[PDB]
RNA sequence: GCUCUCGCAGACCCGACGCCCGCCACGCAGUUUUAUCCGGUAAAGCGAAUGAUUAGAGGUCUUGGGGCCGAAACGAUCUCAACCUAUUCUCAAACUUUAAAUGGGUAAGAAGCCCGGCUCGCUGGCGUGGAGCCGGGCGUGGAAUGCGAGUGCCUAGUGGGCCACUUUUGGUAAGCAGAACUGGCGCUGCGGGAUGAACCGAACGCCGGGUUAAGGCGCCCGAUGCCGACGCUCAUCAGACCCCAGAAAAGGUGUUGGUUGAUAUAGACAGCAGGACGGUGGCCAUGGAAGUCGGAAUCCGCUAAGGAGUGUGUAACAACUCACCUGCCGAAUCAACUAGCCCUGAAAAUGGAUGGCGCUGGAGCGUCGGGCCCAUACCCGGCCGUCGCCGGCAGUCG
RNA sequence: GGAGCAGAAGGGCAAAAGCUCGCUUGAUCUUGAUUUUCAGUACGAAUACAGACCGUGAAAGCGGGGCCUCACGAUCCUUC
RNA sequence: GACGUCGCUUUUUGAUCCUUCGAUGUCGGCUCUUCCUAUCAUUGUGAAGCAGAAUUCACCAAGCGUUGGAUUGUUCACCC
RNA sequence: GUCUACGGCCAUACCACCCUGAACGCGCCCGAUCUCGUCUGAUCUCGGAAGCUAAGCAGGGUCGGGCCUGGUUAGUACUUGGAUGGGAGACCGCCUGGGAAUACCGGGUGCUGUAGGCUU
């Protein structure tokens, strides 16, 4: 079996709005630069990234 | 309702842990603190002289003082909307060092050595630390032998 | 887990190569899902259960759909499932009549929801295989098994009730 | 307001023009990662301490009762005890060995690192130790991601709150009273929930186009006027969508699926039927058996198979004749559970409410598909204002 | 340690902090710092020091009340 | 229908304090209408430890009726 | 290979019973003149060296009890975050992550610092 590299690159897209959000969960997509609703970006995935997601 | 009593509370953190009563070992006290290092706040309860407050029981500060047997510390607590700088005196049966200060310690000395030994030799190195990359594509052998089959089990009613 | 119509996965996975066991052993489950996400999904769910392992320590090696190897026979399948209803859970074995596997899957699927309420993520599938004709137990195949089955199509309802809306005739069932 | 930071780019020009390679600001954060401590809740435990608590078993001592023939060394050893030992059933907000998830703190460098020297009245076997100070050299700026920060003065209003997920105290409970955490409402319109401070979606300058969310798409009412898919369900109170606006224990040979067991060509099941019974009713009991009776009982029948009968309402010889098969009938049947929908359980006061009309090859219930509908949300465009760029123009320099 | 440690309870404690003797008055005189409640105000309580004078012990040391968590009180006036 | 256990109702009394204190006339009777059904009678039935007569338990059922007095302000009550 | 003296971590070191101990040592042991304490030279203090490993102590043992460390229990119990999920409720299932503790079954049973001895 070919295991091929688990992806470096992901995007991401806020798809709900900004009503009634925990501060956490607001905090964490502010630093994902998701601020408004279909709100996409770029990140690079590691360990930090995917538990921030994973937060989020 | 309640008191503001100053061990109000702390029942089990004051305690001893189980089979730990008794005497206090004595490297404890032979711990050397100079002014200005890391030191854990836990405070025993065998000693009931200087011993710190509950807020301030499983913190972490810095030395700014040293007397006979006791150290001046300054922790961070937290009143209801400002993080303000304390400054207790606390006992070294209460304290002890923080391996996280000495971790980063060793790690800098670490990266002074590679710094000088990368400049002698003429390369370039890596010294900062990455957050745990993806997984590095990668083939997997069978060994020839075929992969188990695993199915789920049939439901029993045992407990 | 919602549905579709849905395909058979084939997701093979190991734990993850510690320094004390080099070589973990590799597992393989059919597992009948929408997508290859879900069949990810459901397999981490399966073998989470069934053994001590997790999606972070381990990894899918394969994650391959499994295509019906004789799409135009019709065969019976046996599917031993379980599920659970609003009381305790029950294991359960059902027959269908289909060309494909993840077709009869499907079938258990939609006829559990009819008539036991059941959702998806109640139901567990644990076993589905290929039963020839003299091996069937249930009648709603048993009968469909004879060579020289014939029957009419007794009361066609009309369907195109809007092609015309207004007409002058009233519509013939008998054919 | 102030103190700083990034920098403005070189008329139109055009990333750059310094010193093999290399470097691209600081700090900060309702965030993660890497290390490193902290904790006694959830769970668990009681053949671990403290308390609580169920049941047997085994042993030998004793202010155990006592134990029948032992006063006589209870000649004795037994019945019971206590007690001990090993087990066993069940518990704890004010118990606990163990012990999470979520959580709290700290660290992740130039205020750092490493060399010399000097001061000390502190410390001292010592050139000590510790602290301070003066010089010098080291930049790969020593995790991820995001972001401009710091700092002072003056200051209004408020100090009745309420609701929701989860946790949680009192209370039978409450649209009750009281807490924790986050979000809301208050202070907030809009789409949906028929209707509604708080639910679901989404937050709003004035408009055009496009597309959506939640929710829908028989007609009211925009959208299924799809040759939509597979089933389930008939209700002489059907059912019909978060909060939410109404029901339970218990049942049903109503129908649908399933689990487990059993019988059957040495012929099932149901019906057409023959011997289908006997000493011994031995025993039991004559207030009851030479069949069928509250009690303990129960055999062999001289039998193709027959009782101490479940058959013939009995003290009765009543006595018809079922149980057991062989001849027809010739292939599947029976039982106990289980859970879907429907039904029973199911009674209130003006006439009334899946929102209404109605709907039953669904306009109901479950699992699904393709379309489609539209919010002040998202995209593109226009216009208004605010904020920022401390942006550009004094070169009107044909 | 199932005892005791003045008392409520919790914690702590064994050549202890318990019990018994011996000697004493650190329950004294002073300035500041800190913690606790906290508005980071006060009181109360407490914790580290520092400067005297002492107690005890062979000594290191320990001691400015009670093993710790409670046991207490501004201005004005009076009194020493 | 004991030991248990599941409900309904708002004709009891509580519990609560949401509405009303710049006012919703506060007990009972009299009068008069309408509704409910958890049916006392009457219509039609089923059951009985229903022979008849009387009665009891259920079902469809609220169409129709359910009185005159003594005492008490009484609602309730008790008697003729 | 060990031991004394002082320790550090503080049971893998404890507890119960059994076996072995060369040489130094540590003890047991002999005594009360002095020092010093007792009702009692038993304890404490002092002065010794005839005998001894009996005991302490050390090492080893025990299908040992405890303790330590794994497995199992078990991806179970519990739990972060999510849903216009189910169910009349009580509660339960799923998605996303984390993840225990007995009973039962293994293995182990003191490491080590400074100074000074003995062991040909
Ligand atoms: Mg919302
Ligand atoms: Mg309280
Ligand atoms: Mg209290
Ligand atoms: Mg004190
Ligand atoms: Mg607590
Ligand atoms: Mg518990
Ligand atoms: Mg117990
Ligand atoms: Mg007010
Ligand atoms: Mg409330
Ligand atoms: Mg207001
Ligand atoms: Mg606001
Ligand atoms: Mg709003
Ligand atoms: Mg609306
Ligand atoms: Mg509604
Ligand atoms: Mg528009
Ligand atoms: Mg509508
Ligand atoms: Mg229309
Ligand atoms: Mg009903
Ligand atoms: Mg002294
Ligand atoms: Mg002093
Ligand atoms: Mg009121
Ligand atoms: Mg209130
Ligand atoms: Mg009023
Ligand atoms: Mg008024
Ligand atoms: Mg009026
Ligand atoms: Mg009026
Ligand atoms: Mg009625
Ligand atoms: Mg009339
Ligand atoms: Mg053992
Ligand atoms: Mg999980």
């Amino acid at each position: 079996f070919y295991v091929p590299a688990e992806p470096k690159l992901a995007f991401v897209i806020r798809i709900r709005g900004i009503n009634g959000v925990s501060p956490k969960v607001r905090k964490v997509l502010q630093l994902l630069r998701l601020r408004q609703i279909f709100n996409g970006t770029f990140v690079k995935l590691n360990k930090a990234s995917i538990n921030m997601l994973r937060i989020v | 309702t309640n008191t503001k009593g100053k061990r109000r509370g702390t029942r089990y953190m004051f305690s001893r842990p189980f089979r730990k009563h008794g005497v206090v070992p004595l490297a404890t006290y032979m711990r050397i603190y100079k002014k200005g290092d890391i030191v854990d706040i836990k405070g025993m309860g065998t000693v009931q002289k200087g011993m710190p407050h509950k807020c301030y029981h499983g913190k972490t500060g810095r030395v700014y003082n040293v007397t006979q047997h006791a150290v001046g510390i300054v922790v961070n607590k937290q009143v209801k909307g400002k993080i303000l700088a304390k400054r207790i005196n606390v006992r070294i049966e209460h304290i002890k060092h923080s391996k996280s200060r000495d971790s980063f310690l060793k790690r800098v000395k670490e990266n002074d050595q590679k710094k000088k030994e990368a400049k002698e030799k003429g390369t370039w190195v890596q010294l900062k630390r990455q957050p745990a990359p993806p997984r590095e594509a990668h083939f997997v052998r069978t060994n020839g032998k075929e992969p188990e089959l695993l199915e789920p089990i049939p439901y029993e009613f045992m407990a | 887990k919602a549905s579709g119509t849905l395909r058979e996965y084939k997701v093979v996975g190991r734990c993850l190569p510690t320094p004390k066991c080099h070589t973990p052993p590799l597992y393989r489950m059919r597992i009948f899902a929408p997508n290859h996400v879900v069949a990810k999904s459901r397999f981490w769910y399966f073998v989470s259960q069934l053994k001590k392992m997790k999606k972070s320590s381990g990894e899918i090696v394969y994650c391959g759909q499994v295509f019906e190897k004789s799409p135009l026979r019709v065969k019976n399948f046996g599917i031993w499932l379980r599920y659970d209803s609003r009381s305790g859970t029950h294991n359960m074995y059902r027959e269908y009549r289909d060309l494909t596997t993840a077709g009869a899957v499907t079938q258990c699927y939609r006829d559990m929801g009819a008539r036991h309420r059941a959702r998806a993520h109640s139901i567990q599938i644990m076993k589905v295989e290929e039963i020839a004709a003299s091996k069937c137990r249930r009648p709603a195949v048993k009968q469909f098994h004879d060579s020289k089955i014939k029957f009419p199509l007794p009361h066609r309802v009309l369907r195109r009730q809007h092609k015309p809306r207004f007409t002058t005739k009233r519509p013939n069932t008998f054919f």
